[PDB]
């Protein structure tokens, strides 16, 4: 079955119709103010007309900032691009961190493009070339037989796939892609033992045109056009042998792709679904990255950006002495809306522990739940929810189907939290 | 009838389709023909090096 | 409505500098309010750019954060138009693994100078379906000789009369403005024009740059090309190194140098790469070459007018009391914070099934979202819980 | 042979009973009762593979046995579950970023179990006739139970000709691809020709039907799928390590397709263990990435070992308990290893002696355990081999106290070397 | 070495020298920041700029048909 992760319990922000946060709903308890603000931001993303708007989730560790970001993602649904990111990911060996930030900005903007797909599929009845401007290929389906004049590119892809006759092939005219999916079924009976696989002949038309919606991001278009993989000319073929490094895509390519996308939007063949970029541990970005974000958020194309930071007066990385509130420069803090996450009361921690127990399929007695809540008050919320699985394992070893207080005590003694460990250090 | 079709095979009600890439037309970059004539240099000024 | 790639960004309301013909700035016009002195200076700088006679002039827009320096730059870009090159970068973008800071600045400089070339083509063709070639058109009928095989593809349109180029009713003329960077990237490799998109250009050599400068000067003398000098905008120029600034010093002294606009929002600070303190994070030798335009903090009525312009840009109607409350907030916290409160309060009113932003909506958004000062205070109150203080 | 007696060669497992209770000395594993019990609980959690992205830290003084606990966990886990062990210094590459290296380590620790239904024909070749001018041919194969004559198509004829099949070969043929794999030469035909040839070793004739279907399980790691799917001949980068910054979208596609395979009965996910030894060598950026790399459902169990206490976090001036930032420390459970008593030290020395196959007297054991308590356990463990060699040079069979003292005098520990250095401090450079 | 405060005409004097020599003599202008390249070492950049400050003039009688 599905593996249980640290956020598997969050299914939404748990807000009612008016946007007010239910005390406990959709796997979230407490943080009602932050959840309501995140609902407002969800409405902002769904409104779809504002670009480059940034929010900052500020609060000590354990307060649920990443949980709230993933709750926003759940609220939006899989349709809207949610790009998760960590501040440590900008430091790439191939491209400048500004390029990484721009790429993440571009893949948080999604496109749904309706494309007409031209398909030729059938049994190859004949394959006659003409000097090499032509290939006359006959294709047979259940509906009938047709012979088609195809480009040298499609012929030479057919030679790549090694289709001779009686072979069932699938040609996509748009991409010039040929698939030899086997030999026809009528030739299975030829031999007792033959070294190929037989497929029934296609039952549709030889020439089929199909309208399909493709989900792509602006980054997909940028990368495809900066590392072209279509086209069969020798020059591009020999460039395909290069190590596929990430390149610092220029603003000109992005502007050209913007023009193309605008044309598609005008033609009605595409719809823009701008999403959200989630940069967790934004404090890891250095001063250069923040100062670039200054410009990247002014763009009319930018997505909604969510930052999360748990640092209190950290030095800005790269500055070596400049202390800013959240490890973030003040000039960037002037561009963001700060959502603050507060610490949890013992009761909220107990509710969260019960929710995590339910998600991990663990039965915990009331005594055990109270003891674990007491431990979490003493140690941390994260420590307590981690004890649940080992405690359940010990309970199964004892042959009981529930976590009693003794199992929690045993696991508490076996393992330590940061405070106990620091004490013994 | 629909339920019987689903019971026989779900591919009767919704087929599994091939997964395809989006073919984007090549980007046309326009520029003047005089640009390519840069670095040409005049014959009768190029010696034999 | 259909969402286009271009949406409501920070500076979408700015359509240009709201300047009279005498360059005197209108109080509010073309989406810009206030900054009368700075707008006038930007207008005279823009006239310098349009004239395009003096090369390598540098202007610095200085002021407190949120005083509209980037807004003045975007207004200048909108006034300049799409035919003159306007290259916008951030000071951070010159720190590349593909190229040195010097090379990044050189490319940015050569992306701002454009060479305009107009060509006469030959196109007469039209309504023809027959095969050999004779042509017929509503007003024309002609015959053409041919002694090559290109017609096979042409069978299954219009042709060039000179070279016979084939492609799917008079000579017609085409204008192409090409930047120096485009010229030297196209001519750096066999297929170097691809690097204009992938960025895999990697330190074009000084030899080819010199040769291309010489050829462009030759074309200018011969009348085949004219130079369209542009403007390079470096936002957050304080991110540059001392090495980058020293390069900018002498990069601006070429006759092929664009007009340089720089923006910075810091006082006397450390120059990156050094322990020295300079007025703008910029060495004094570069400031020596700069004309500095200072932006004044906005007054109450200027702030309210900016909020009005931003509201009508975002298509949100607010009450007058909401406008006064939001202006007080902006004067108390920041202009950007109020600008964002506009959108958030429109959303809150929308959830309410309302049509006009009220004071209660602004209060609710003020509660939900914090400014830097309030968040910093709440942080000070929980100082121990946060990491690495 | 290529595996010699390593430092942890004696560690065959955690030495726990069915109650996860540690036996004093079991599976080459002495003492560390509480730490071993915790390791057993973590091992059970790994076996269940139900909860993703779990982090455990083994913390203790040097020489208390954190790496031994990790090796025992690896041995008890078995070859089937992925177990990637790295040092924190290994993520500092010139090929890729630290985050990329950590992602690759994470995806090496997840295993994908792909079961496919093949249809092979396996038999003994008793006849093969190929007619060549399209080629014609006939092939007769037999098991112990049946014999069948196959009329060969051109593709199958080509496959057989490439694989040079004769009578007496035991071969398996894949019905889909026609791949010929020959398992040897058979009992009946066996010997082959009266020509030059070579020696002979024969296999048995297969039993049952020629066509036997059968289901085979193929195991890969997520990293292998990423590398193969990234570079069109990226497979050779699985050996050269030449995969620079695999794209995030490629990995998302891999994850989605693996989940799809799991739903459709093709793939089974085997969550493994990533063991970062000397995790204090990671910098703050790496720890920040580790924080969020553990939130994914495709995240292994993470074991970390560190002997630091109240130390600077690399890349920062901050002091934290284990050289690990407190936010990552709140994400993990801490297993503390206690120092060793006299009898635990003696038992470990006996186990190392048995592993190295050295007999030594009980007086030697007393002296060497005293030396280990005074100097260190590792130094005594090395004195084991040194004294065995000295005894063999002496032409003895049992290592006596005199050999132990001889090797104590020949080889120094840190304390005595540091003292002798302190005496001649001026002679050493850059003091 | 032309040593003096900023704006005292050092670069102007160097350009005046270039003018007094004419385009016949190769004048290679450079900034100290240009030695820092991602492709070659600073020593190679300096050596190359030394290379291109020495000019060679080739005389050829070019025949063509
Ligand atoms: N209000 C909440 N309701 C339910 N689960 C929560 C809540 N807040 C936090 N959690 C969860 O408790 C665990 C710890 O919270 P995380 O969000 O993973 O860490 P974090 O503290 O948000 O990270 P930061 O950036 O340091 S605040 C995760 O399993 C979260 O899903
Ligand atoms: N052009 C300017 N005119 C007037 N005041 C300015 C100007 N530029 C900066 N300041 C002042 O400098 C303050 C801080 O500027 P920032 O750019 O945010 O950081 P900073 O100026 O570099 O200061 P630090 O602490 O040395 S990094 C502003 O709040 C202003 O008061
Ligand atoms: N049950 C055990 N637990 C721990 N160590 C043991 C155990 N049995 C034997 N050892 C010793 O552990 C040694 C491994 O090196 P040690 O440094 O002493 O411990 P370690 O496993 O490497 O952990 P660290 O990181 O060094 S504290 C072996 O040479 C054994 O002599
Ligand atoms: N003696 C001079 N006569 C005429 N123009 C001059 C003279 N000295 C400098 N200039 C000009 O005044 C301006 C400033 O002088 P520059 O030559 O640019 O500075 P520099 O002294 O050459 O180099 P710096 O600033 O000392 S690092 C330039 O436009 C020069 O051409």
């Amino acid at each position: 079955t599905q593996r249980i992760a640290s956020h598997s319990h969050v299914k939404g922000l748990g807000l009612d119709e008016s946007g007010l946060a239910k005390q406990a709903a959709s796997g979230l308890v407490g943080q009602e103010n932050a959840r309501e603000a995140c609902g407002v931001i969800v409405e902002l993303i769904k409104s779809k007309k504002m670009a480059g708007r940034a929010v900052l989730l500020a609060g000590p560790p354990g307060t649920g900032k990443t949980a709230l970001a993933l709750a926003i993602a759940q609220e939006l649904g899989s349709k809207v691009p949610f790009c998760p990111m960590v501040g440590s990911e900008v430091y790439s060996t191939e491209i400048k961190k500004t390029e990484v930030l721009m790429e993440n900005f571009r893949r948080a903007i999604g496109l749904r493009i309706k494309e007409t797909k031209e398909v030729y599929e059938g049994e190859v009845t004949e394959l006659t070339p003409c000097e090499i401007s032509h290939v006359i290929i006959g294709l047979k389906t259940a509906k009938g037989t047709k012979q088609l004049k195809l480009d040298p590119s499609i012929f030479e892809s057919l030679q790549k796939e090694r289709v001779e006759a009686g072979d069932v092939i699938y040609i996509e005219a748009n991409s010039g892609a040929v698939k030899r999916q086997g030999r026809c079924d009528t030739y299975a009976t030829e031999f007792d033992l033959e070294a190929e696989e037989y497929v029934p002949l296609p039952k549709g038309d030889v020439h089929k045109k199909k309208e399909i919606i493709q989900d792509v991001t602006l980054h997909d278009l940028d990368v495809a056009n900066a590392r072209p993989q279509g086209g069969q000319d020798i020059l591009s073929m020999m460039g395909q042998l290069m190590k596929p490094k990430k390149t610092e895509i220029t603003d000109k390519l992005r502007g050209e792709i913007n023009k193309v996308v605008n044309k598609y939007i005008d033609q009605g063949i595409a719809e823009l679904v701008p999403g959200v970029l989630f940069v967790d541990e934004v404090h890891m970005l250095d001063i250069e990255c923040f100062t670039y974000l200054h410009r990247a958020l002014e763009s009319s194309i930018a997505p909604i950006v969510i930052f999360a930071s748990n640092r209190g007066n950290c030095v800005i990385r790269g500055t070596e002495d400049i202390t800013s509130p959240h490890g973030i420069p003040l000039d960037l803090l002037d561009r963001v809306m700060i959502i603050r996450t507060m610490l949890y009361t013992p009761q909220e921690m107990k509710q969260i522990i019960k929710i995590r127990a339910q998600t991990e399929g663990i039965n915990i007695s009331e005594e055990a739940l109270n003891h674990l809540g007491e431990i979490g008050t003493k140690t941390t919320l994260r420590y307590s929810v981690q004890l649940l699985t080992p405690a359940n394992l010990l309970a199964k070893i004892n042959g009981k189907d529930s976590i009693e207080k003794e199992h929690v005590e045993e696991i508490s003694e076996l393992f330590y939290d940061a405070k106990s460990s620091a004490k013994i250090l | 009838v629909r339920l019987q079709r689903i019971c026989n095979h779900p591919g009767l009600v919704e087929p599994r389709h091939p997964g395809s890439s989006y073919v984007a037309g090549p980007l046309e970059y326009p520029s003047a023909s005089l640009i390519l004539k840069a670095l040409e240099r005049d014959f009768w000024k190029e010696a034999d090096l | 409505d259909v969402t286009r790639i271009e949406r409501i960004g920070a500076h979408s309301h700015i359509r240009g500098l709201g300047l009279d013909d005498a360059l005197e700035p209108r109080q509010a016009s073309q989406g810009m309010v206030g900054q009368l002195a700075a707008r006038r200076a930007a207008g005279v700088v823009l006239e310098m750019i349009r004239e395009g006679k003096i090369a390598g002039r540098a202007v610095l827009i200085a002021g407190q954060p949120g005083t509209g320096k980037t807004a003045i730059a975007m207004g200048m870009a909108q006034a300049l138009g799409p035919d003159t090159p306007f290259t916008a970068i951030a000071g951070s973008e010159i720190f590349s693994l593909e190229m040195s800071k010097t090379e990044a600045l050189t490319q940015a400089f050569r992306r701002s100078i454009g060479v305009r070339i107009k060509e006469e083509t030959e196109i007469i063709e039209g309504e023809v379906v027959e095969i050999q070639l004779t042509l017929k058109t509503t007003e024309m009928e002609t015959i053409y000789d041919l002694g090559t095989k290109m017609i096979e593809s042409l069978t299954k349109i219009t042709i060039d009369k000179a070279t016979g180029k084939i492609s799917k009713q008079k000579r017609k003329e085409v204008v192409h403005t090409v930047s120096l960077h485009e010229i030297d990237v196209i001519n750096s490799r066999t297929q170097g024009f691809l690097a204009l998109f992938s960025g895999d250009t990697g330190e074009i050599k000084s030899e080819v740059r010199e040769q291309i400068n010489a050829k462009v000067a030759e074309w200018r003398e011969e009348g085949k090309a004219e130079i369209i000098p542009g403007v390079l905008f470096i936002d957050e120029v304080h991110m540059l190194d001392i090495e980058s600034f020293s390069f900018l010093n002498r990069a601006l002294e070429s006759d092929m140098a664009p007009v340089l606009i720089m923006a910075t929002n810091r006082g006397i600070t450390r120059i990156r790469g050094t322990s020295y303190q300079s007025p703008h994070g910029i060495p004094i030798d570069l400031l020596d070459r700069l004309l500095i335009v200072s932006t004044t903090p906005y007054s109450e009525k200027d702030t309210k007018q900016i909020l009005r312009i931003r509201c009508e840009e975002e298509d949100v109607e607010m009450s007058e009391d909401a406008y006064t409350v939001l202006t007080r907030i902006g004067l108390e916290t920041s202009l950007r914070y109020a600008i964002q409160l506009i959108t958030a309060a429109s959303l809150v009113c929308r959830k309410r099934k309302g049509t006009e932003v009220q004071v209660d909506d602004i209060k609710r958004v003020y509660s939900l979202f914090l400014d830097e000062s309030r968040s910093t205070q709440y942080m000070k109150e929980y100082q121990d819980a946060f990491l690495f203080n």
